[PDB]
């Protein structure tokens, strides 16, 4: 506890002492080229272009998304977007490398243009650590 | 009769107010230490979600569920899950529970520990039955459900101690006190003007006797007279928090002689 | 955000005693002081648990799904 | 007669919906009171 | 059973093909959530 620091009762943290939560959102759209060429929202796999990310696509369903409630890991795909060029480049968006957690809400709407908007949430239980600020 | 002896002052269902004399300061402390953690307890560990909707998240509700005290009587007849040979959990090491609630009522629907169901067969040992301190018979308020808030679960109850996590805490806060009349000089009493004139003389002080100034400093004095109040969770009935405590304090000693002989 | 199952410093099952504290004042017209003690709140650790907590859960229940 | 520019509106303001809407209407509008 | 998508407001099951109108089939609203990942989620009690 010297030069400003402090000791903590873990057998108390265990009950709910300074137990918290933290929720992160993710954004992406079904971006249009004009000539009715749109990025595809699904689960891409190699074939023609193979310009893809390295994470786990395997967790996502076939609407190019994980349904909320699944345990996300680290660098695994959360957003499945395929880039058509003149096939399967790819512009999929994965989990932030640092983070971990569970999917909270998988929101999908239409923008002012009507482009398949995605809003995924990453629900983590931040617990008192050996060097957290208080 | 024998060595260090007991003086039960008050007896109840969650408090054993007694006095311990002839014991070493250390022997008194080493049990107060043992009672807080190293006593086997059954409390949920692997909480499995089927469908959730509550205002609390998947792992939110899951944390509180392990904190629910369950009957821990014949816990020394069901081994630690780990020590069994099954695929994770079975009757030998675990007694599984479930909880299937839904916000039916137009009003709020309070999930209580009474709503829990012992699915995995108990095989004939008092265990997995929550501690209901409620008048209404409810016991341990889990959450609140409004509309179609459905909480479909699968809660596994394994063995464990508070050294692992306090949810297996067999006790709450054990009271510890000795040498009320400080004739052992165990404390440099703080005062602006006068010591006892500013410091309140303890309850447990009506059991030792006045110092009397016409006496020297008790240089030959040593500490006994251990005034303790044992606050039980109710998971283990009061007496066993003490008994299965003393017993498990001996086991760790007997383990050392055992280790000395393989050596 | 709802009753903590058990106190932090001690570990006494505070969980159930919420639905019993709410009425103890609403109904019995009592003060918080004797109402906390009427449940069995001796030491301040358990006292601060029931007293200085807010059941935010109800404000969240006031929504749709 | 003729429209000119889409001007953002302040939350709980003049032409804003929130301002008038009650606690119940808020817990219904899925907006925090 | 068979609920790929869900509405936030009225709360009504949907499911639509890749480009088959992001619209709840009662209230105009384009909103919607993606429902439960049926698969059982085991946890910790700590
Ligand atoms: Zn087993
Ligand atoms: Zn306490
Ligand atoms: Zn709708």
């Amino acid at each position: 506890n010297q030069e400003d620091s402090m000791i903590m009762n873990q057998s108390s943290i265990d009950r709910g002492l300074f137990r918290s939560l933290f929720f992160r959102s993710y954004m992406d759209q079904e971006k249009k080229y004009g000539m009715s060429i749109t990025e595809t929202f699904e689960k891409p796999q190699r074939t023609n272009t193979l310009r893809m990310k390295h994470g786990t696509y395997d967790k996502l369903d076939d609407d190019g998304l994980i349904a909320p409630g699944v345990r996300v890991s680290g660098e695994d795909v959360i957003i499945g977007k395929t880039t058509p060029i003149s096939s399967k480049r790819d512009a999929s968006t994965p989990l932030r490398s640092t983070e971990n957690g569970i999917v909270d809400q998988v929101l999908v709407t239409t923008n002012q243009d009507g482009l398949k908007f995605v809003k995924v949430r990453v629900r983590t239980t931040k617990i008192p650590q050996i060097g957290d600020k208080f | 009769e024998e060595g260090p002896q007991v003086k039960i002052r008050e007896a109840s269902k969650d408090n054993v107010d007694f006095i311990l004399s002839n014991v070493d300061l250390a022997m008194a402390n080493s049990l107060r230490r043992v009672m807080i953690a190293e006593i086997p307890t059954l409390a949920i560990d692997s909480v499995e979600v089927e469908t959730n909707t509550t205002v609390l998240a998947d792992e939110f509700i899951a944390h509180r569920l392990g904190l629910i005290p369950l009957q821990s009587m014949d816990i020394e007849q069901l081994e630690y899950s780990r020590d069994c040979f099954c695929e994770d959990h079975c009757d030998k090491c675990s007694v599984v529970l479930t909880l299937q609630a839904f916000g039916e009522s137009e009003s709020t629907t309070n999930v209580y520990s009474k709503d829990l169901v012992i699915v995995s067969n108990l095989m004939g040992r008092n265990i997995g039955h929550p501690i209901i301190q409620d008048k209404e018979g409810n016991g341990v308020l889990i959450c609140k459900l409004r509309k179609g808030q459905e909480l479909k679960l699968t809660c596994v109850a394994k063995k464990g101690i508070a050294k692992e996590h306090a949810k297996w805490g067999p006790a709450a806060a054990i009271e510890f006190e000795y040498d009320p009349w400080n004739k052992l000089k165990h404390t440099d009493y703080w005062y602006e003007q006068d010591s006892a004139k500013e410091w309140p003389q303890s309850k447990n002080c009506e059991y030792e006797d006045p110092p009397n100034e016409g006496d020297p400093f008790d240089y030959k004095a040593q500490a006994d007279t251990f005034y303790m109040n044992v606050e039980s969770v109710g998971s283990i009935p009061v007496d066993q928090v003490v008994v299965r405590g003393i017993d498990t304090l001996q086991k760790k000693v007997a383990s050392i002689l055992l280790a000395l002989t393989q050596m | 955000m709802i009753v903590p199952v058990r106190c932090f410093s001690c570990g006494k099952v505070v969980g159930d005693k919420w639905e019993s504290y709410l009425n103890l004042l609403q109904e019995d017209e009592l003060d918080e002081g004797t109402a906390l003690s009427r449940l069995g709140l001796k030491r301040y650790c358990c006292r601060r648990m029931i007293l200085t907590h807010v059941d935010l859960i109800e404000k969240f229940l006031r929504y749709n799904p | 007669k003729v429209f000119i520019g889409r001007l953002p509106i302040m939350l709980r303001s003049k032409n804003c919906y929130l301002s008038e809407a009650t606690e119940s209407d808020l817990y219904k509008l899925k907006e925090c009171p | 059973a068979t609920l790929k998508y869900i509405c936030a407001e009225c709360s009504s099951k949907l499911s639509l093909s890749r480009t088959d109108a992001v619209r709840c089939k009662d209230c105009g609203h384009r909103i919607l959530l993606k429902a439960r990942t049926k698969r059982l989620v085991q946890f910790e009690a700590r």
